[PDB]
């Protein structure tokens, strides 16, 4: 309708609020491919409607700000959606991404093999996730949380996740999780984002805005998840790609946000409301060390 | 002494008429951009087409080691701007062609210093 000059739609807040149960996603416009723009890939697409939206959130942009992304790998054995963030991340940004599979990639450091394998000492300021597994395609019995990868990024955020930090998980009808909702409720802000390139998918991106460390509010998994199918079964969205066509300020401004180490019992009401509005970033300053574990057998 | 030098293969294999390395990811960008061969950001202009240099990089792509006493690559990272009248093999074309140092333009691409830009000074 109006809603397609926008990168996409968020789920509203009157949806969330609801309390219905889970059904199958029938969406009406399902299969649909949209129109790209001549030689543009569907990820690079996606990822550019993803970060037009973010440029809208409250995001704390630092100096020297460290980003993570999982699930950057593809068939093609390329990364289109770190291409996308090297391009949105202001310049001296440091970019890591990992995949279950080999591929090229623009990022500063690259990890290959199960993100369970993926440890790292340093806390993050952004975490972006892509991955879905295929088995996922197999829908044998009811539609139950996933666990797999979802397991370990429900951890990464709890230890690895600055306060003030913010994280944009894909998640789709089947690929979801129950205690990935609940975190959304440790957080300033959230929401479903459906970018318009791919808004015949179930595919959503769960964004977590301003990470505060507690609950802010008592968010039910499988509930949440059953108010997001209904909005989507009710609420067609039409396929539109018109955002595309103006890159003149899509750019992450560098905020200068402040990075602070403030241990765990500092944090006071004044620094929380600076946590939800970008201002602040609580964690350590130390040099980035990752690593994978190698399993010999 | 032996070396798999993989420019010569690769350019021995389009001369034989072969389709190109592709999957190469092309970039959004507004084309008013300095128009610079190799930039941090995509730097494409009316005329060109903004890549990602590790999609672009034949080393890169081939999973083999770059031609430098380190192993250090100078497209991951990146962006290269391709003219768009040769979009359909970046890889090929950053071998085939070289960058200017004085002004970074591609060499018969946007370069013009060999048509006095400056007096040398005097
Ligand atoms: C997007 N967002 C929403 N909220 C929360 O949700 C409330 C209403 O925000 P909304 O997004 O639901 O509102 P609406 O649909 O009307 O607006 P839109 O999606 O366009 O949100 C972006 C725009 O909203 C404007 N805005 C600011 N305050 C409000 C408000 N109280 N009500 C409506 N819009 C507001 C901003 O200036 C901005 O231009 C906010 O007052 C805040 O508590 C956020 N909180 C943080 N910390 N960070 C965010 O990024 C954030
Ligand atoms: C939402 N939905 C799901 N199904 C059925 O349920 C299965 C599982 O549903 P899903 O959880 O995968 O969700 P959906 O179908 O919306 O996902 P989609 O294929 O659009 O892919 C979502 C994203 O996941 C990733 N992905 C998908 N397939 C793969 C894959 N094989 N490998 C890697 N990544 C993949 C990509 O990023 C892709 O854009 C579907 O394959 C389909 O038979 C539907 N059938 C009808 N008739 N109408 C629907 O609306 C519908
Ligand atoms: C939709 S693809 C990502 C595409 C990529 N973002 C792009 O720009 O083209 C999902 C990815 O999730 C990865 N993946 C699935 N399960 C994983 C796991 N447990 N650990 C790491 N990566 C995983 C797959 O290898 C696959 O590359
Ligand atoms: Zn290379
Ligand atoms: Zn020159």
């Amino acid at each position: 309708s109006s809603q397609a000059w926008q990168p996409g739609v968020a789920m509203p807040n009157l949806y969330k609020m609801q309390r219905m149960l889970l059904e199958k996603c029938d969406l009406q416009n399902y299969g649909d491919s949209a129109t790209l723009p001549k030689g543009i890939m569907m990820n690079v697409a996606k990822y550019t409607q993803l970060c037009q939206y973010l440029n809208t959130l409250t995001l704390a942009v630092p100096y020297n700000m460290r980003v993570i992304h999982f699930g950057a790998g593809s068939d093609k054995g390329v990364a289109p959606g770190t291409a996308v963030l090297r391009q949105w991340l202001p310049t001296g940004t440091l970019l890591v991404d990992s995949d279950l599979n080999d591929f090229v990639s623009d990022a500063d450091s690259t990890l290959i093999g199960d993100c369970a394998t993926v440890h790292t000492a340093n806390k993050w300021d952004l975490i972006i996730s892509d991955m879905y597994d295929p088995k996922t395609k197999n829908v044998t019995k009811e539609n139950d949380s996933k666990e797999g990868f979802f397991t370990y990024i429900c951890g990464f955020i709890q230890q690895k996740l600055a306060l003030g930090g913010s994280v944009a998980i894909k998640i789709t009808e089947h690929s979801w999780n129950a205690d990935l909702y609940k975190l959304m409720g440790h957080f300033a802000w959230w929401t479903a984002f459906v970018t318009n390139v791919n808004a015949s998918s179930s595919e959503a991106f769960l964004i977590g805005c301003n990470y505060l460390g507690k609950p802010r509010e008592q968010i039910d998994g499988y509930v949440m998840h059953a108010n997001y199918i209904f909005w989507r079964n009710t609420n067609p969205i039409q396929l539109s790609s018109y955002s595309l066509f103006d890159m003149s300020k899509f750019p992450l401004k560098l905020r200068g946000t402040a990075v602070m180490s403030l241990k765990e019992g500092q944090i006071n009401d004044m620094i929380l409301s600076l946590l939800s509005k970008g201002r602040l970033i609580i964690r350590e300053n130390n040099r980035v060390v990752i690593s994978s574990d190698v399993l010999v057998n | 002494a032996f070396a798999v030098d993989a420019a010569k293969a690769y350019k021995d294999y389009l001369a034989s008429g072969g389709q190109p390395i592709t999957n190469c990811v092309k970039m959004l960008c507004t084309h008013t951009g300095t128009g610079q061969a190799i930039t941090v950001t995509p730097e494409a202009n009316m005329d060109q087409e903004s890549f990602g240099g590790a999609s672009c990089c034949l080393y890169c792509r081939c999973h083999i080691d770059h031609p430098n006493p380190k192993g250090f690559c100078d497209l991951k990272g990146k962006y290269v701007q391709i003219p768009t009248t040769c979009a359909n093999d970046p890889v090929g074309f950053t071998l085939k062609n070289t960058v200017c140092t004085v002004c970074g333009m591609w060499k018969g691409y946007g370069c013009s210093c060999d048509q006095l830009r400056e007096p040398m000074l005097q």
